[PDB]
């Protein structure tokens, strides 16, 4: 069976490239970051406009969620991430330590933690309620392109332009695994799959790979989409059929058959690279953005 | 901007 994501809504208000989408955990909400500096906040159903987040004093490159879903982290090019109370729309903390761009943020399940990752080359892990960066990861020698914790928030797995894909302890901050595949092409992407066993690992030869992150062995390949520049968003859709979703740069969305590899679905009407994609937590609904020459967030549903 | 939506 194949999916049959349709176009549900255009999400227009944000004046420069939109970078970031991501799901609240309980599927109310869509919040989008952008090089504009802010963050939106939309009804996922219906697509409503909600609220405007604001205090960067530079573009914004990612944005994540706590568990509960009342708190967004984001990373900026003004080398901060700030901490936000999503009602009251107020900043409760600024992270600072990252000497250059931050590029991507996550909270762990727990949400006592974020993991940043720089243009510093670093991964930073920093107390959420007291906003001290507690552990600085050497953990690259180029910019760290994703950071992501695992199920039970014990790993930490990085990607890098220099190639590599690290497995970390969160309690220790010791390496636990190094990812090199073929000639090393930059690492743009990563994430670790909804149970934990596997990463999700983009690379700027065009490629999506599923991998065995412990036996170090690659499951997966995706491709028939375009990826060369820039660091785009993937996903596991698993409220249907289990699919990979990810942006692209000819500017559709591509949907993948985990199992067989095939492509199930290509996604028109963005104008500009898909930037980032993310899946609804129960719905068979996906959002997508895009950059300069788009602006806007798309919602998507499907019967599967 | 932002250094997501700017090629490299």
């Amino acid at each position: 069976v194949k999916p049959n994501y349709a176009l549900k809504f255009t999400l227009a208000g944000h004046t420069k490239a939109v970078s970031s989408v991501k799901f609240s955990p309980n599927g109310e909400w869509l919040a989008s970051s952008s090089a504009d500096k802010l963050i939106k906040i939309w009804g996922a159903y219906d697509g409503k406009f909600e609220k405007t987040i604001s205090g960067h004093k530079l573009g914004i490159s990612d944005v994540a969620w706590s568990s509960d879903s009342n708190l967004l982290v984001s990373a900026s090019d003004d080398k901060t991430l700030k901490i936000w109370d999503v009602s009251s729309g107020k900043c409760l903390k600024t992270l600072k330590g990252h000497s250059n761009y931050v590029f991507c943020c996550n909270f762990n399940p727990q949400s006592n933690l974020i993991v940043s990752g720089s243009f510093d080359e670093s991964v930073r892990i920093w107390d959420v309620k007291t906003g001290k960066c507690l552990k600085t990861l050497p953990a690259h020698s180029d910019p760290v392109s994703a950071v992501h914790f695992n199920r039970d928030g014990s790993l930490i797995v990085s990607s890098s332009y220099d190639g590599l894909c690290r497995i970390w302890d969160t309690a220790s901050g010791q390496c636990l695994k190094t990812l090199i595949d073929d000639d090393n092409p930059p690492v743009s992407f990563v994430k670790f799959s909804p149970n934990g066993k596997y990463i999700l690992a983009a690379t700027l030869d065009n490629t999506l790979k599923l991998w065995d992150y412990s036996k170090g062995k690659c499951l997966k390949t995706y491709t028939g989409h375009k990826n060369e520049k820039y660091c785009i968003f993937a996903n596991f859709s698993v409220t249907g059929g289990k699919w990979i979703v990810s942006g692209s740069e000819d500017n559709l969305v591509y949907i993948w058959n985990l199992q067989t590899k095939e492509i199930v679905q290509k996604l028109q009407g963005h104008t500009d690279v898909v930037i980032s994609t993310a899946c609804h937590p129960t719905e068979n609904i996906i959002a997508s953005a895009a950059l300069e020459n788009d602006k806007t967030i798309k919602l998507w549903k499907s019967d599967c | 901007g932002s250094a997501r939506a700017r090629p490299g």
